[PDB]
């Protein structure tokens, strides 16, 4: 099994959600330690922005890294990426309020933790990276651009319309302060 | 407006 | 900080399992339990939908709709922003849905599970796809009513298509309070 010889807690989520994470990781051989007990898990998954921990564990993980393991078969590293341990927010703020963000270069779990914060603080996201602003689509004008690397439709619009991509870092960042982060601190190019 | 990637 | 950190709960009205789930999933957010008896006034008393009898004082009187949305969204939901966040008066007895077959559009989560229990409740069907005839290769029944919050969607576009009344959720609060069939012109989503 993928989580063989793997022990995990699931904390933080809701009675239904937390069925769902205990038979995923059931049907990949991973087991499942029930507190209190003398048992160090290996891993302890919480929900992206995280939860109470009071049992040491080996390592405090998200839904997200889980998620990702088991679509791509692989058991990932924690640390190759910031979705994958809790994200700090600033609870109360929602800095991005009058941001209109689209994002490229962004697939499945990692998309939809994203599309999470962006809500979160206050954004709205489109699935469309548009010029102007067009209400008989439902659309509205764009402001900025999350993506990995430069290249792409997406990209060279954001450089031909002046409008600013940015790394997943800057809305990382903006989470952490509570304050819109300097876009020229994240830029792609850069 | 681009549209999005498949 | 804690989704829940420096504020104060009681649980009431529960069984003995839906009150454990409850008391750890508010600990797993650094929330506090109040131990009876106590002169401290909780921030909240958390109870079931349809309310319960309450002689604790407390700041606020919250559902387990509101508590399980803050988790599910990992933010403290304001508890006036939702009708099924507190207690929701509905009159018992009665079913003045039971001919009815309702689908739901646009709610997830805490908020259609308790959307669902009160269709349910008041004698209703709910499935969860919107069909126009009954079907017994699937085992489904033709709809009814379609319950969504604003127009746009898949299932409202079909539903101005095959003149089935599209409602909002106060047609099911209003519906469940007076013990009667509420009229649908009057929660139209169009207006």
């Amino acid at each position: 099994g993928l989580f063989s010889q793997k022990s995990f807690l699931v904390l933080g989520f809701s009675v239904e959600n937390k069925c769902n994470i205990v038979d995923i990781i059931r049907e990949h051989a991973g087991k499942i330690v029930s507190l209190p007990s003398r048992i160090v898990a290996d891993y302890a998954v919480v929900p992206l922005l995280g939860c109470e921990v009071d049992v040491t564990v080996g390592e405090v993980v998200t839904n997200t890294w889980l998620v990702t393991c088991i679509d791509n078969q692989t058991l990932v590293d924690p640390k190759s990426n910031p979705l994958f341990t809790p994200v700090s927010v600033m609870s109360g703020v929602t800095p991005l309020e009058d941001c209109v963000i689209s994002f490229s270069q962004c697939v499945g779990a990692e998309r939809d933790s994203l599309v999470f914060l962006a809500n979160h603080l206050g954004a709205s996201v489109q699935e469309f990276f548009v010029r102007k602003a067009n209400a008989k689509k439902g659309m509205l004008a764009s402001t900025h651009l999350i993506v990995k690397e430069p290249t792409g439709s997406k990209y060279e619009a954001a450089k031909k319309w002046s409008l600013p991509a940015v790394n997943i870092s800057w809305l990382l960042e903006t989470a952490r302060i509570g304050k819109r982060a300097d876009e020229n601190h994240f830029l792609v190019d850069n | 407006f681009v549209p999005p990637s498949p």
